[PDB]
């Protein structure tokens, strides 16, 4: 997929691309297979979702939520 | 893309390759998508000339 | 830490620590 839409905002990978074996979505580097969980760290936000062609609805995870409880 | 020169050919969507080639010169790749149509119509036009 | 050879114990700071009281 080119990008992922969460709340109308469109996200892009900091480096590498998104893939999925059907079960879940992942972000990986270019020359070697090494998936990692999607995050607001290795992604960035720019513009709304409507403009881009071929976007896919999903959810972006934020690791700060479990930590801010303490 | 470039990969077939390096080793075996790997399929890749064309818009993705355009985005990479934009990264190659220092323009954040999102700029490509929010203008895709426009760029295309220039390419087909420019080659026409 | 299992695979890489030469790995060393050390304390890694986190900027969240001073402000975790929120
Ligand atoms: C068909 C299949 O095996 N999908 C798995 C998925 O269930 C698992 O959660 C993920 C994390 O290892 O890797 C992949
Ligand atoms: C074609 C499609 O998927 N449209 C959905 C829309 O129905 C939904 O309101 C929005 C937020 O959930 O994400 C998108
Ligand atoms: C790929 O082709 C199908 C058939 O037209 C189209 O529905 C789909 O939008 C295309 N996928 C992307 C990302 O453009
Ligand atoms: C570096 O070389 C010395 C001598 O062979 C050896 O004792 C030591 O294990 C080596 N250092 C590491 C981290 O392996
Ligand atoms: C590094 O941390 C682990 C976990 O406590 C510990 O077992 C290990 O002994 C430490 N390494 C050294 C050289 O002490």
């Amino acid at each position: 997929a080119p990008a992922i839409c969460h709340d109308g905002k469109a996200h892009f990978p900091r480096e590498g691309v998104f893939v999925s074996n059907g079960t879940h979505w992942f972000v990986t580097q270019r020359n070697f297979y090494e998936p990692q969980i999607i995050t607001t760290d290795n992604t960035f936000v720019s513009g709304n979702c409507d403009v881009v062609i071929g976007i896919v609805n999903n959810t972006v995870y934020d690791p700060l939520q479990p930590e801010l409880d303490s | 893309g470039w990969t077939f020169g390096a080793g075996a050919a790997l399929q890749i969507p064309f818009a993705m390759q355009m985005a990479y080639r934009f990264n190659g010169i220092g323009v954040t790749q999102n700029v490509l998508y929010e203008n895709q149509k426009l760029i295309a119509n220039q390419f087909n036009s420019a080659i026409g000339k």
